[PDB]
DNA sequence: AGTACTTGAGCT
RNA sequence: GACCAGGAA
DNA sequence: AGCTCAAGTACTTTCCGGTCA
């Protein structure tokens, strides 16, 4: 569909980052974060992206 | 008055089981909500839906 | 828990 | 709160 | 090399103790 889904868009170049309510930090007491699994996976993605970016 | 029937009647070992009702009974109408889903939390203990 | 489809790999 | 494990009409 | 299959896969309920940042 030329408007809503072109094939090129099956490929990712820009990664939408979901906001905290999707990946909320379940924060026991106060001096202890407790971030959500997705927040980590994104962190990884971010990191992995920076290695590649500086590497080239 | 006498019962018209005769009854089977005697000792029989019975056991008190760990399921007691005031440990079971539960009610809720507005109350603690999950964080992720914002739906009611689970379990009598936690005061769930 | 047995059947589903679908994947997979090996043989002639 | 994830996750694992065990036990009930 | 390709092409056939058997043998490979994941997938198909209401209640009420541990370890993990």
């Amino acid at each position: 569909n030329e408007v809503f889904s072109r094939p090129e868009w099956m490929i990712l170049t820009c990664l939408p980052v979901p906001p905290p309510p999707v990946r909320p930090s379940i924060s026991f007491n106060e001096s202890q974060r407790g971030e959500d699994d997705l927040t980590f996976k994104l962190a990884d993605i971010l990191k992995a992206n920076i290695s590649l970016e500086t590497l080239e | 008055k006498k019962l018209m029937a005769q009854i089977f009647f005697g000792p029989t070992y019975y056991q008190r089981l760990r399921h007691m009702v005031d440990d079971k009974i539960h009610a809720r109408a507005r109350g603690p909500m999950q964080v992720l889903t914002r739906q009611p939390v689970e379990g009598r203990s936690r005061d769930g839906g």
